């Protein structure tokens, strides 16, 4: 089977990390409230 | 070439991911079936009347089941060995009041696990290999069929077939010990021979072979890399292993032959499920284990009880309390 | 507090499924080679 | 003329007999005779529940039901005395027979209903002045109806009357009051009405044939909860006989 | 045996049912593996019973692993590729089944048992029409102690009369 | 809930043995 | 308010003496010459308001009467509860040895 | 070989079910009576035995609410109750004389059985093939006392055994037949591999 | 609270005590002995042959 | 323990006359029993009538008394009702009815006091086993 | 039915905790130079 030519490695680097996780993680301290209500 | 024979070519075709061959053209169909059907029973089919005494067992996951509890519940005993397909009752309704999905089931699983053990030996013929892993095959299905046929052919209905589901599971076991005392039958014994020791030999096997595993990589990476699939050289080195066992015990008692060693591997589980089969295919004729109820008596006359005795105090237990409306005269018959 | 019995699991997979998510991306960003 | 063989597995051993449509003449009774019903057959066809609407102020409907446990219904080989009233009356006093089934029917959405369909202690009478027995005559009267149960049924945690646990033993320090209705078992005895509406008479043979509609209690779980509304609907035969 | 069925519900515990599967799993693993080898063998003499067809010294693998990979991949859709990996396998089941059948004893000990499931025993005591297989078993297991305890525990001294033994119809 | 839990828990196995079967990594021969 | 009616029917005379209205047939084993004779016509001629009524049952020879009158001591009668004569109960009631 | 062992296999397992359930060629009168015919046999004593105590055992209803001594059957026949409904199939020479139309006849249970009736009906259900290993005759449960073992149960749980190991038998020889006619029952030839020779699975 | 402790008695006025129920058991009967372990009274499983009812 | 003298003495008759077994009688006895009865009264129940059991008091309530050799011996020559009403020879083995109870035929007078022997001794020894059923196994 | 209410996260995390694990190792094992 020949190899598919449109494959792309993907990416996240340590700052998107942090920022998505914060993003996430505030988000969550957010919206619990209301999950909880 | 005309349609039939390619047709043909494809079904016994050595290049399908997945072999089909004739045995597997009866295979797939009934068990897609049996599966299908005890998938949406399993789910979701409301409580059966097993015992034919107008008290429905609930069996599925939507009526009051886990995993644990849960099962697929044997026809009922008015049914008896009657055949009870879909099209025998009146409405699905009735069909699943009186246990037929259990019927459905256990026949198209027994019909396509049959195929199974044929298709086993279909593909070994057609890679041109030797053909008896299907008679070790024929160990579990023989069981299979003990506990899903057999016995209830013996005791006269389904409704004695062993339940498909866990606890339904152990409810068989104890019945069985109620009415046949398993436990004191020596194909029984001979069956936990044969998987005790099958389990024994496993890890004994597995053990000396990974003892004897050949440098071929570092400390830091899986030994398992040391081996590469389809090389001509032995992994292991057998003399060495076959020296640690025979003084493990002496030299006489261990193999020195890979074949001769093998074939005990398959040969001790394989007869020991047979005689447990056996067991129970001929329990569902009421030759039941020994009975040494009272055997020991003393110069009076006093009964002096032995550890069979405490089994039939046991016993009796289980049989006063199974299946407790649905006897009316004193002697449990079948 | 009668609160949502359903609030917990939200909550906890709310958080768990996208952070695991960036997790496995950053991991496997690390690893890659150079 | 019709042997077990011929019968067996076909579902005709759960039919009462038919009579002829030429049946509609007339079985003479002589109030000097004594007589008896040597043999009389119900076939239910048909099973309907009363629905148990919300408001408790709307009119309540009996709907039908799907019949479960297959052609096991019929009542059979009764027989009893028939007697010959003063106002000339007769009344039909059930003394034993096949006067019972178990029966399951299940309602829409699923809901299963037992029922003892029965006749039990039948006493059942004509209109005065039944000189003869017509197209014409009909048998109304009352049944009992016992528990579904009989006192010894074991419920699935080993609970009963006559015999069983008392208690919910898997809820050894539960608190007893809010269990006592599923705890303490009773049993119910309660009263069924019945018509026969004769519809086909052999005066030669003393046959006769008809429908009938009779109303009773269903199971009330050895008193765990309400029984529904039955009505039950069906062919009755009946042999009369001079005795 | 008999014992821990009627006083333990063993055969309801999960360590007791993960020991189950390690030893029927090994067994399994046992006759699959030795039946396998048996028919994957090179033909290495002429002789019709092959035994005497190797040598314990011999450095060639005695059966085809390339065959016996492509047959159950074929039947079962997986299969071994890797010796040491099926070796090892072999090992790791049924010690680890004896393993947690042990953690499971240790419950038993302290009576620690995986009895009951609460919801259900909630529902069966407000409900007298729901039954499972799991309640039928507690019934054979209160018969089982009822029927085996005084005779099994004689320095109880237990006197169960007659009427107090649980019996179902007739039997 | 349970129901959905147990369902949902065998169905991932179902797809396990789909995606194990189908798309394992090939035995290749050196 | 839920009564058990055997349990309470065992505080009874019906849990002292045999009830000529309710027991079992096999009770009447316990007595010298009840059973099954007399026991079966007893259980058929029933209810009797009080025990000396089954002196009445139409047929008894006088041996009969007089062993059926050697008993009545033995004998007792309480309303007929129907949880213990429905099913055929009487004649058989489920319990063997 | 394997075509005859394969053979002989069904036949077993007929033979099998042969003597269990059938009571022409094998007679109960020298074999003892079949399982089915023994349950059926304890309903019919019980049936007797309470009927002259004075039992109507038509109307008797039992603790589920099917008769205790009469029922129907899935297609309405008259039945015996308990267990026993599952082998109302059962016929044989003492209890077809009560056997009508309908099935069991209510009126030929109350006026017609027979002495000799009850006395085969007392000795088949006292007979029954249910017994051990070592021949202690009854319910796995059942005391030393009585020295039986049902002849049908003997011939039975043989010849179950023996159709099974001739199956397996013909698994077997069938299999090396196949294998010895192609020509590889001694094994796979190293310079000629077949999977080798094949295209990969994956 | 404790409610105390419970004494029973019989019709005859003898002091009756219940069989405590041993750890090894979920469920157990209820008898009840007099102080030589004499049994005087139960909770029946089956009525119909019970001697030793509370009731009786 | 032991199979005493004391043990086989048991009533001869109603009157109050005793009969010593021997050992050889008391075999003797076990060996008829299961030969001719055990098939429904293994250990002193009955089968196809469990009402009946043979315990000794039970035998002396019966009518006429069985609770002695010379009753037991007439039971199985002549059985009846337990309340001596019915003869039941045409639905119980006895010397009467051999020609339906084949087993019957080869019973002499010494093996019929045997068996009777066995019926009154055995209670002697197992108790309340002796017609328990399976609650005293 | 009354099952126990922490029954559904203990599950859920029971199954999602280490079957995430393995995800990120063995993603982070593919994107390593081949
Ligand atoms: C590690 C390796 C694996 C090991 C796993 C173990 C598997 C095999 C274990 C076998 C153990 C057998 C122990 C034998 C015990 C014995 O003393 O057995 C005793 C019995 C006899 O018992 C006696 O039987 C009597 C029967 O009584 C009856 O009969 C009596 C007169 O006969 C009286 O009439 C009496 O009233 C009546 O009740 C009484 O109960 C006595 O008390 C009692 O001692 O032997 C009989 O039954 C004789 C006939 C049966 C023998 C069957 C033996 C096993 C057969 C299968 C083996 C495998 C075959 C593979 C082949 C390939
Ligand atoms: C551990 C040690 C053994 C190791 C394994 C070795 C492999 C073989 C083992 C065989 C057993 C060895 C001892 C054999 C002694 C024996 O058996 O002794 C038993 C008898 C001889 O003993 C007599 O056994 C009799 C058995 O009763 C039989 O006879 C009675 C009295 O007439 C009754 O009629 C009763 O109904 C009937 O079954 C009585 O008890 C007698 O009192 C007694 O003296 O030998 C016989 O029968 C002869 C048996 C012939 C072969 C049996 C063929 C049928 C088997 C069917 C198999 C299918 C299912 C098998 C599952 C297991
Ligand atoms: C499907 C059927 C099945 C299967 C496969 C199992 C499997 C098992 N059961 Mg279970 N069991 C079952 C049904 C089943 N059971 C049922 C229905 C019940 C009723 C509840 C039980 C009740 C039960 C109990 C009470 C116990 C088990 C235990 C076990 C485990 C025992 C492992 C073992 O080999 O110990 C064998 C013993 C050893 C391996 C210890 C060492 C042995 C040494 C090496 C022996 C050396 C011998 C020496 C050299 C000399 C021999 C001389 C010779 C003459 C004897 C195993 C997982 C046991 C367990 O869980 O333990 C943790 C246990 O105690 N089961
Ligand atoms: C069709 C086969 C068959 C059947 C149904 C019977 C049945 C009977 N025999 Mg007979 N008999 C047979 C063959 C058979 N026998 C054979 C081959 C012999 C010569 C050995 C005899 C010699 C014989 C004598 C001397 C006596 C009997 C007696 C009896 C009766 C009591 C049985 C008993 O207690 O067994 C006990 C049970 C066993 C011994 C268990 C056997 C288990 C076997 C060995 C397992 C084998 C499995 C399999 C074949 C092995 C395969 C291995 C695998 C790896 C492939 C019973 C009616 C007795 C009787 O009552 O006569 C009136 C008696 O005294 N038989
Ligand atoms: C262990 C060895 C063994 C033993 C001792 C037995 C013993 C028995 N087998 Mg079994 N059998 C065995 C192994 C064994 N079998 C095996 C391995 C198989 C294959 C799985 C079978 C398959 C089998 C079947 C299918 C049947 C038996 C049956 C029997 C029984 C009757 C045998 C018979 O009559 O044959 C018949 C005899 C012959 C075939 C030889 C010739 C017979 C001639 C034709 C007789 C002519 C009679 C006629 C009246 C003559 C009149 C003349 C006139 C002019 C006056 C007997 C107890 C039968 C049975 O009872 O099943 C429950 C039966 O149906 N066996
Ligand atoms: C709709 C719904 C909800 C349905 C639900 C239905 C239902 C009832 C589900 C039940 C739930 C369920 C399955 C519960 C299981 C419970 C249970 C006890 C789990 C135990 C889990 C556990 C960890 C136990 C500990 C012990 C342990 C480690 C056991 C492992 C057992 C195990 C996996 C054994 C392997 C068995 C197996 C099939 C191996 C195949 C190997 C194989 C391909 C061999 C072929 C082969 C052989 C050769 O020799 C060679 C050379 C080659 C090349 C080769 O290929
Ligand atoms: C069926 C249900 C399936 C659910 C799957 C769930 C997956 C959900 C994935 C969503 C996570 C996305 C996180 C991206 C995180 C991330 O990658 O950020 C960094 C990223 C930088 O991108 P670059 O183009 O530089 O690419 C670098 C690469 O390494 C990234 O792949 O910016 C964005 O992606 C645009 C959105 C930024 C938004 C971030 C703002 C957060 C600021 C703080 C907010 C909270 C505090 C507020 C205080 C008041
Ligand atoms: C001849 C006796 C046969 C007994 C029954 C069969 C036993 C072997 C069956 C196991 C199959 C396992 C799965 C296939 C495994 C497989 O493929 O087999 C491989 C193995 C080797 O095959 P070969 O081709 O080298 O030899 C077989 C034929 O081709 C003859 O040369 O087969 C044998 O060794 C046959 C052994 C005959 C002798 C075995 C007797 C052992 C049991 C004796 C009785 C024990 C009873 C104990 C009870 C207490
Ligand atoms: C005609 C179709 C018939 C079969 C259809 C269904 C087959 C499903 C077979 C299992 C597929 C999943 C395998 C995952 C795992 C997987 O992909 O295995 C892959 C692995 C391949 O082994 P290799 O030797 O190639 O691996 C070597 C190195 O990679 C080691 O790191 O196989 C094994 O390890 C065999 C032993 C475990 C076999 C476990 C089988 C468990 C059976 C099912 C038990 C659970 C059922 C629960 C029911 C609710
Ligand atoms: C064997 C020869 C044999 C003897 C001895 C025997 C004795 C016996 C007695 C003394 C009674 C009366 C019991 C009592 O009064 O309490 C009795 C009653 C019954 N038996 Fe019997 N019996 C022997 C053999 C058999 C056999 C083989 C059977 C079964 C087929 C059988 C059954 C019965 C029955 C039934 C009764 C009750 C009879 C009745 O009163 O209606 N007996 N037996
Ligand atoms: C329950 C919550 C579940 C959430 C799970 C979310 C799933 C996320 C899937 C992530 C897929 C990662 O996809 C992974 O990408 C890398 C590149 O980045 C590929 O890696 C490939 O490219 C890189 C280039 O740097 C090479 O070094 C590597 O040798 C090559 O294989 C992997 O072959 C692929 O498997
Ligand atoms: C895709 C098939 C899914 C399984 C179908 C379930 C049966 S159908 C199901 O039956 C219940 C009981 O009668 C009803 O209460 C419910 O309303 C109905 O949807
Ligand atoms: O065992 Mn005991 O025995 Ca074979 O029948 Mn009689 O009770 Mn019932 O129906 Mn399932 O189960
Ligand atoms: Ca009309
Ligand atoms: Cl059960
Ligand atoms: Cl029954």
């Amino acid at each position: 089977m020949e190899p598919n030519p449109n494959r792309q490695p993907v990416e996240l680097n340590r700052t998107s990390l942090y920022l998505g996780l914060l993003l996430i993680l505030v988000l969550a301290l957010l919206f619990s409230s209301y999950f909880f209500n | 070439a005309n349609l039939w024979e390619r047709f043909c070519n494809w079904v016994t075709s050595t290049d399908n991911r997945l072999y089909v061959g004739w045995f597997g053209v009866i295979m797939i169909p009934t068990l897609l079936a049996a599966t299908i059907c005890f998938v949406i029973a399993f789910i979701a089919a409301p409580p059966v009347d097993i015992d034919g005494i107008r008290e429905p067992v609930s069996g599925s996951l939507l009526y009051g089941n886990n995993i644990i509890t849960g099962a697929v519940v044997p026809s009922s005993n008015a049914i008896g060995l009657h055949f009870y397909p879909i099209w025998e009752a009146a409405s699905l309704d009735e069909w699943l009041y009186n246990g037929g999905p259990y019927q459905l089931i256990i026949f198209h699983f027994l019909l396509g696990a049959s195929c199974y053990m044929g298709r086993q030996w279909e593909l070994s013929y057609r890679l041109g290999m030797r053909p008896w892993i299907c008679v070790a095959y024929s160990a579990p299905l023989a069981s299979a069929f003990a506990v899903f046929l057999i016995y209830p052919i013996g005791q006269g209905s389904f409704s004695d077939g062993m339940p498909l589901g866990i606890s339904g599971t152990f409810n068989f076991m104890i019945v069985f010990q109620a009415e046949h005392n398993i436990l004191m039958h020596p194909f029984h014994q001979l069956g936990v021979a044969g998987v005790f020791g099958g389990a024994l030999f496993c890890a004994m096997h597995g053990s000396l072979v990974t003892s004897s595993l050949i440098r071929e990589t570092t400390e830091t990476e899986s030994a398992n890399y040391g081996y590469k699939f389809g090389q001509e050289e032995e992994t292991y080195n057998i003399v060495a292993a076959h020296g640690y066992f025979g003084r493990l015990i002496f030299q006489y008692a261990s193999f020195n032959n890979s074949r001769s060693l093998h074939f005990f591997l398959a040969a001790w589980p394989v007869v020991g499920v047979w005689f447990a089969a056996l067991g129970i295919s001929t329990m569902a004729f009421n030759l039941n284990g020994f009975n040494f109820n009272h055997s020991v008596i003393d110069a009076k006359g006093n009964v002096i009880n032995t550890w069979a005795d405490i089994i039939n105090r046991a016993n009796l237990g289980m049989e006063v309390m199974h299946e407790r409306n649905a006897h009316n005269f004193p002697l449990d018959l079948a | 507090m009668e609160v949502n019995q359903l609030g917990l699991i939200a909550t906890a997979l709310f958080v768990l499924v996208p952070s695991v998510f960036l997790i496995i991306l950053y991991v496997q960003t690390e690893s890659q080679q150079k | 003329t019709l042997t077990y063989d011929d019968i067996v597995g076909t579902g005709l051993a759960n039919k009462c007999p038919t009579l002829d449509d030429t049946a509609r003449g007339a079985y003479p009774i002589d109030s000097s005779q004594t007589y008896r019903i040597a043999r009389l057959c119900l076939q239910p066809t048909t099973f309907l529940v009363k629905e148990e609407p919300k408001n408790k102020r709307q009119e309540a409907e009996f709907v039908p039901t799907k019949l479960v446990t297959r052609e096991t219904t019929s009542l059979d080989q009764i027989q009893g005395e028939l007697k010959v009233n003063s106002d000339g009356s007769l009344t039909f006093v059930e003394e034993d027979g096949i006067d019972f089934q178990p029966v399951t029917v299940q309602m829409a959405g699923g809901e299963r209903i037992p029922l003892l369909f029965t006749v039990k202690n039948l006493v059942a009478s004509t209109q005065p002045n039944v000189t003869s027995i017509t197209t014409s005559t009909d048998f109304k009267g009352e049944f009992n109806v016992p528990s579904y149960r009989t006192a010894n049924f074991l419920d699935p945690k080993g609970r009963g009357l006559a015999s069983g646990y008392d208690s919910a033993i898997a809820l050894p320090q539960a608190k007893e009051e809010e269990l006592a209705r599923a705890n303490v078992k009773r049993f119910s005895l309660t009263k069924g009405q019945i018509s026969l509406n004769v519809a086909k008479v052999d005066g030669r043979t003393g046959e006769i044939a008809g429908t009938f509609e009779s109303e009773q209690l269903s199971d009330d779980d050895m008193g765990a909860h309400e029984p529904h509304e039955v009505k039950i609907q069906g062919v009755f035969y009946a042999s009369i006989e001079p005795a | 045996l008999l014992f821990f069925q009627g006083f333990h519900n063993w055969t309801l515990n999960p360590f007791h049912m993960m020991g189950v599967a390690g030893v029927l799993g090994g067994a399994l693993l046992c006759a699959i593996h030795g039946a396998t080898v048996e028919n994957t063998l090179f033909q290495d003499g002429e002789g019709a019973s092959t035994f005497r067809a190797f040598n314990p010294t011999q450095a060639e693998e005695t059966y085809s692993m390339v065959t016996a990979n492509r047959f159950w991949s074929q039947i079962f859709g997986i299969a071994f590729s890797n010796k040491r990996w099926l070796h090892f396998f072999m090992l790791f089941v049924p010690v680890t089944g004896l393993w947690m059948s042990a953690i499971g004893v240790v419950g038993l000990a302290l009576n620690l048992r995986s009895y009951d499931f609460i919801s259900q025993e909630i529902r069966a005591a407000e409900d007298p029409e729901f039954e499972t297989f799991y309640t039928k078993n507690l019934l054979l297991n209160e018969g089982i102690r009822a029927w085996m305890a005084p005779q099994d525990q004689p320095h109880e001294n237990f006197v169960f009369p007659e009427e107090v033994l649980p019996r179902g119809n007739a039997l | 809930m349970e129901t959905i839990t147990y369902v949902f828990i065998f169905a991932c196995i179902i797809a396990l043995f789909f995606f194990a079967i189908f798309f394992r990594e090939p035995p290749r021969i050196t | 308010e839920l009564v058990n009616v055997v349990d309470e029917k065992l505080g009874t005379a019906y849990g002292e003496k045999i009830d000529l209205n309710n027991t079992n047939i096999a009770a009447f084993i316990q007595y010298r010459g009840l059973y099954p004779t007399l026991a079966k016509l007893i259980v058929k001629n029933a209810p009797y308001e009080s025990v000396e009524d089954v002196l009445n049952i139409p047929g008894l020879t006088e041996r009969q009467k007089q062993i059926l009158r050697e008993n009545l001591e033995h004998f007792t009668v309480t309303e007929v509860e129907t949880a213990l004569v429905e099913g055929g109960d009487r004649y058989n009631n489920g319990l063997y040895k | 070989l394997s075509y005859s062992l394969g053979a002989l296999s069904m036949m077993g397992f007929i033979a099998t079910c042969f003597v269990w359930f059938n009571n022409t060629v094998y007679p109960s009168e020298f074999y003892g009576p079949t399982g089915p015919e023994a349950s059926q046999a304890q309903a019919m004593t019980f049936l007797i035995r309470d009927q002259k105590l004075g039992a109507n055992v038509g109307s008797a209803q039992g603790p589920t609410g099917l008769g205790k001594y009469l029922m129907r059957s899935p297609t309405g026949e008259i039945i015996f109750g308990g267990e026993t409904m599952r082998f109302w199939d059962f016929r044989g020479p003492w209890l077809e004389p009560l056997r009508g139309p309908n099935g069991l006849d209510l009126n030929k249970i109350k006026n017609d059985i027979q002495p000799w009736q009850e006395r085969r009906a007392a000795e088949y259900m006292t007979h029954a093939p249910l017994g051990s290993l070592n021949s202690v005759g009854g319910v796995a449960t059942e005391i030393n006392s009585v020295n039986f073992v049902s002849p049908r149960s003997w011939l039975a749980t043989s010849h179950f055994v023996l159709a099974f190991f001739f199956l397996v038998g013909h698994l077997w020889h069938a299999g090396r037949a196949r294998a010895a006619a192609a020509g590889f029952e001694k094994g796979i030839d190293r310079e000629s591999e077949p999977v080798l020779s094949m295209p990969s699975l994956d | 609270a404790w409610k105390g402790h419970a004494v029973f008695r019989n019709k005859e006025g003898e002091e009756l005590f219940v069989r405590r129920m041993p750890a090894f058991f979920e469920s157990f009967p209820v008898i009840l002995t007099d102080k030589n372990g004499v049994v005087k009274a139960d909770i029946p499983f089956r009525r119909a042959e019970s001697k030793y009812s509370f009731e009786q | 323990a032991e199979l005493t003298p004391e043990v086989l003495t048991v009533p001869l008759n109603s009157e109050g006359k005793t009969i010593t077994l021997t050992e050889k009688q008391y075999l003797e006895g076990k060996r008829l029993f299961q030969y001719a009865c055990a098939s429904c009264h293994v250990g002193g129940i009955t089968k196809t009538n469990p009402s009946l059991d043979l315990r000794t008091e039970t035998l002396a309530l019966a009518t006429p008394p069985r609770d002695n050799i010379e009753g037991l011996v007439d039971y199985m020559k002549n059985p009846t009702t337990y309340d001596g009403e019915q003869e039941i020879a045409e639905v119980h083995p006895s010397l009467r009815s051999a020609d339906i109870f084949p087993k019957m035929r080869n019973l002499t007078e010494k093996d019929l006091v045997a068996i009777a022997g066995h019926i009154l001794v055995e209670p002697k020894i197992l108790g309340d086993k002796w017609g328990g059923g399976k609650v005293y196994y």
